[PDB]
């Protein structure tokens, strides 16, 4: 069983379909296969154009082998100001957009705190941030505070 | 600079036929100034030469006049402006 993913302009590609596959997990497969990050993907069915529900099975939403899904890419790229607090209670302001990665953000903090990017990791609202992910996946709001945590090694 | 596949040459032509149709409708409102009307006519003519070229490179049953491509372009524009596949489902085909 294969799902056909179609982009604006006509480009299409196949994604293997599992019954109990969640729509969120479809986005991760498209992300893996195309490099379009999941949080930038908007998915809908064909030919109705009804949006997919991220927490429901694809088979439960009328998709079966041969079905088509429409992909539209949404890009935030809206710069905002956030703070990153180091382990001494000092906060520096950084400008980012929600489509930047955690890795890009660590590069900025790296240059301001003079700590190698491998000796620390970042957290927002207690959840650790992974280098390859994009900042929008953690829901950063203007003037929120990301925390810098030091590794022993 | 974004990496694109082989279908982009066709998609871009169709999109820009949609752009040209927007310019044309805007000019009827008496709101497109004189240099803008000039870019409209330049766009049309470069578009028409790319459609002649591209149609030669394609199978006979995939050739489309400017007018047909304009409708495809308009469908794509509607989907982009509302960011909603429902506004133009046929924009997703070559």
């Amino acid at each position: 069983g294969n799902l056909t993913v179609k982009m604006l302009g006509g480009e299409e590609f196949l994604v293997p379909l599992r019954d109990s596959m969640l729509a969120s997990e479809l986005k991760q497969q498209i992300a893996l296969k195309t490099g379009v990050p999941a949080f930038q993907q908007r998915l809908a069915t064909h030919p109705a154009g009804t949006v997919l529900q991220d927490g429901i099975s694809l088979i439960r939403q009328g998709l079966c082998p041969g079905s088509t899904v429409l992909l539209v890419v949404k890009n935030s790229n809206d710069p905002l100001s956030i703070l990153v607090r180091n382990n001494k209670g000092r906060s520096i302001a950084y400008e980012v957009w929600l489509t930047q990665t955690v890795a890009e953000l660590k590069q900025q903090v790296c240059q301001q705190e003079h700590v190698q990017a491998d000796l620390f990791w970042l957290t927002f609202e207690g959840k650790p941030m992974e280098d390859k992910h994009q900042l929008g996946e953690y829901g950063l709001t203007p003037q929120c505070t990301v925390f810098m945590n030091l590794r022993l090694r | 600079q974004i990496e694109v596949g082989p279908g982009a040459t066709n998609a871009t032509i169709n999109f820009e036929a949609g752009i040209l149709e927007c310019y044309e409708r805007f000019s009827w409102q008496r709101a497109l100034d004189y240099p803008g009307q000039d870019r409209l006519h330049r766009l049309k003519r470069k578009l028409e030469s790319r459609i002649k070229t591209h149609n030669k490179s394609e199978p006979e049953n995939k050739r489309m006049s400017l007018e047909e491509r304009k409708a495809i372009g308009v469908k794509m524009m509607k989907v982009l402006l509302f960011m909603d596949p429902s506004a133009g489902i046929e924009g997703f085909e070559p």
